């Protein structure tokens, strides 16, 4: 969102007092409108590349990494926390199978 | 490729057209061969054609000459004057309109936020062509200050710092940096001073601009035609 | 990244510039500002593309990298040659690590050596060793009776040869291969499970397939190499491999599969005669050596199978075939495999 | 070793002091690799900058730029005025008043037991510096006779034989000698005769000295960081 800090320094970056209609502005606003849209969908994308954080789509993709797959309506929450113990499975002894029952 | 495409002319004759482009009327048969005509080659009317249209050209009709023809080697003579106009509006590119409002940005040159894009009217982005896109470039080079411009430390003029003494050295600096930001457009094929004079705050000044010929635009434009691009990258 | 698309973006631009002026009214194709929005929205699209595809790069990634699961390189080729002598050795003979073997094949031109230093015991005729392809990757599996010289010179060697075929060189590891061993892996995170066991007795990359055989208080771990065998080296390593995972207390066991060693001898008539030479031979029998050591554990051999691989190769110029030595499907037990003997073939 | 050290300006770049230094904005990558900065790497103000104090820097705080610097080739226009006076009086050296009471050792130029030490009445040592550095020893070696300085048989002058006759002869062997005693300074750039005259037994001459100028010694003394000396054995 260094949009308007590296455009071309003659241009305007305020709504001319002149004109409550100024086209200049508008193009401006909406390009930099987009710019802090991908800007924070950019920063909201580092919580898919974290198995903690991840959602839906990229959390199946770990999922199918770790081989366990999506239940019906099963939502992100209770799923990882089922890829998570699935990992951490104790198995061998009498208490592993009592779990496991 | 290219080739040149005839069109038929009253009473012609594939001899006469030989002779006109080939220089020499022995290619008519070759001329026939790449038309695949039979041997009544131009008709008079085309009720004739009618009896035989794949293998008969009429009057009107467009033959085409198989030599290999460069829209560049062509004599200036021949194009229009219209043609010659969109040719040097092509060579001088067009630009979208930031220096409408000219008295508002005349009365804070060295500022920033002083230009701004326009409509055309007509619900579309304005546009300078030609010598108005010329006339935006140069006064957008001499307002910018240099090394201000992004991605271009070279860009702009050194103006916002000859603010100085009313003497003649300051009017030969700033007269010298006029000179440099000028000759730095490569479209500008030289500047020179005019007269200056100083009225004690007030300097003033006047150049002389001499853009590329519209001979040189030309041979450029077409010689572009190779590429295809018809775009400026300068 | 909410995988936007252009046109989306497009209109979402237009509508804020519209809402922002009233002047620009004018935004129909080839117009200036439609072209600027359109490329901005385009590099936009592209940008979130590669965001989504870099992201499913970096989740790969990080996978590999967190529990160093290093993704299996392309193994040399290796087996074993026969050595006979002109007569038994009057005494222990040698033969140095790096002696060269070679083939006047020029079909298969690679070349093998020992990584192993070999002696010989008084009164004995011939000998085995195993030698590696100085070459990586697939190049290495040359049929049975390639390697025919040997050139350590020595003069008591009478002649050589690889009784068969091999197949232990590989390219590197499939997409989906290395995917299904992870999830060995995470299955046998828990030590003392049967799939436990198979995984520690395959995280030897050498071995191939393994088959737990499992009975009261005794566990049989059948295993094998990409040829079938099991060498005592891979035993051990076998062995050692499955202190961590086997349990504790219960008697375990490593033994060489079942291996069964199918000979075959094709009569094919070809319906184009000309087509007849060695070529046709070698493409057909490379072919049945394909289709045999493809086979995996306990997969029985269908005659009519191998006869329909065989006329797939070309239906119209091949007539019909004829095997002079099978008759009968063979049957493969869970702990069996079938590998590729003498393969050969007649044009007629 | 030395190295340019940057102040974040209100709503500058990265990629605008790449540009300013580097001459390019690739190298702003290399900028925030090497200050070890974190995606907003000029925050707004010091509250986004407690959010990660390591990570990011805010207006006002000093950025390093591994482009090796030198004090010399720096063009000396930039240098401020009371930067140029410290330059000077470091090239013209700092040394101990000896040369006070001008009026007793100018009453007895010739003798010995002339000039003393003083204070400069703050307790410590009297010191000259710059100009009065170079009178002092201008003064000293004019007075001191030639030969009698131990360790030093070429320092002095020979003025104490030249007090012959009245005539335009032994006029010229002083203005000679003066001349041989101004140029043995290395400090003296040159010297020459100016007017003399003679009044039967009083002879008057004066000279024009004309030292190293202010760019030689701002050359020299940032020439000298390189070794870090920064003093005088000539």
């Amino acid at each position: 969102a260094n949009f308007l800090k590296n455009l071309h320094p003659l241009l305007r970056r305020d709504r001319n007092k002149k004109d409550n209609q100024d086209p200049n502005f508008a193009l401006i606003d909406a390009l930099n409108e987009e710019m802090n849209q991908v800007e924070k969908d950019a920063i909201e994308s580092k919580l898919q590349s974290s198995l903690k954080t991840s959602t839906s789509e990229y959390l199946d993709k770990f999922g199918d990494w770790f081989g366990v797959y999506r239940k019906t309506d099963e939502k992100d929450d209770v799923y990882r926390a089922r890829i998570i113990k699935y990992l951490l499975l104790k198995r061998g002894t009498n208490n592993a199978i009592i779990d496991a029952i | 490729m290219r080739f040149k495409k005839h069109v038929v002319q009253h009473e012609e004759t594939m001899q006469a057209i030989a002779q006109r482009y080939y220089g020499d009327v022995s290619y008519w048969i070759d001329l026939v061969e790449h038309n695949n005509l039979k041997y009544p080659y131009l008709v008079e009317t085309d009720e004739e054609k009618m009896k035989d249209p794949e293998r008969l050209a009429s009057t009107g009709d467009t033959l085409i000459i198989p030599i290999e023809s460069d829209l560049t080697d062509v004599s200036a003579k021949e194009i229009n004057s219209r043609d010659k106009d969109v040719l040097v509006e092509l060579a001088l590119g067009r630009d979208l309109n930031i220096t409408a409002d000219e008295k508002y940005f005349n009365e804070h040159g060295t500022s920033d936020n002083i230009l701004a894009f326009s409509t055309n009217g007509n619900g579309d982005l304005d546009t300078v062509k030609g010598i108005d896109n010329m006339k935006q470039q140069l006064q957008a080079r001499l307002l910018t200050p240099r090394g201000s411009l992004m991605l271009h430390p070279n860009y702009g003029s050194d103006l916002h710092n000859l603010f100085g003494l009313n003497i003649p050295e300051q009017a030969t600096l700033i007269e010298m940096e006029v000179l440099r930001t000028l000759t730095s457009d490569n479209r500008v094929k030289s500047a020179n001073l005019i007269d200056w004079k100083i009225q004690g705050n007030v300097y003033s000044g006047q150049f002389s601009v001499e853009i590329k010929s519209v001979e040189e635009s030309i041979n450029f434009v077409l010689g572009q035609d190779e590429e295809g691009i018809f775009a400026l990258f300068e | 990244m909410k995988t936007r698309k252009l046109t989306n973006i497009l209109s979402k631009l237009i509508d804020k510039t519209m809402a922002g002026t009233s002047k620009i009214t004018d935004f129909t194709p080839g117009s200036a500002s439609r072209s600027l929005l359109e490329a901005v929205s385009l590099e936009i699209e592209q940008f979130y593309i590669l965001t989504k595809e870099n992201i499913d790069w970096g989740i790969q990634e990080g996978i590999i990298e967190a529990f160093d699961f290093q993704k299996r390189q392309s193994k040399r080729a290796y087996g074993d040659v026969t050595i006979q002598f002109y007569q038994p050795l009057d005494m222990r003979m040698y033969i140095p690590a790096g002696t060269t073997f070679t083939s006047t094949r020029q079909e298969y031109p690679q070349q093998f050596e020992t990584l192993v230093d070999y002696y010989a015991e008084p009164d004995s005729t011939e000998i085995v060793v195993e030698v590696y392809c100085k070459e990586t990757g697939v190049a290495g599996n040359v049929p049975e009776g390639t390697i025919n010289t040997i050139a350590s010179g020595s003069s008591l060697i009478r002649s050589v040869n690889n009784e068969y075929s091999f197949n232990t060189g590989t390219k590197e590891e499939s997409q989906e291969d290395f995917k299904r061993r992870f999830h060995s892996f995470v299955e046998s995170r828990g030590r003392a499970t049967n799939k436990s066991v198979r995984y520690g007795a395959l995280q030897i990359p050498d071995v191939e397939g393994v088959y737990v055989y499992e009975e009261t208080g005794h566990i049989t771990v059948f295993a094998h190499d990409r040829n079938g065998n099991l060498s005592d080296t891979l035993k051990e390593d076998i062995i050692d491999a499955l202190q961590d995972y086997r349990p504790s207390g219960i008697m375990l066991d490593v033994t060489g599969v079942e291996k069964e060693e199918v000979n075959v001898s094709a009569t094919v008539t070809i319906s184009n005669k000309s087509r007849i030479g060695d070529t046709l031979q070698k493409h057909i029998e490379s072919v049945i050596r394909s289709y045999l050591n493809n086979l995996k554990t306990s997969d029985d051999l269908i005659i009519t199978d191998l006869i329909q691989a065989i006329m797939n190769i070309d239906d119209v110029l091949i007539y019909d075939v004829s095997f002079d030595n099978l008759d009968e499907n063979i049957i493969v037990p869970p702990q069996g495999i079938i590998r590729a003997g003498e393969i050969k073939v007649e044009l007629k």
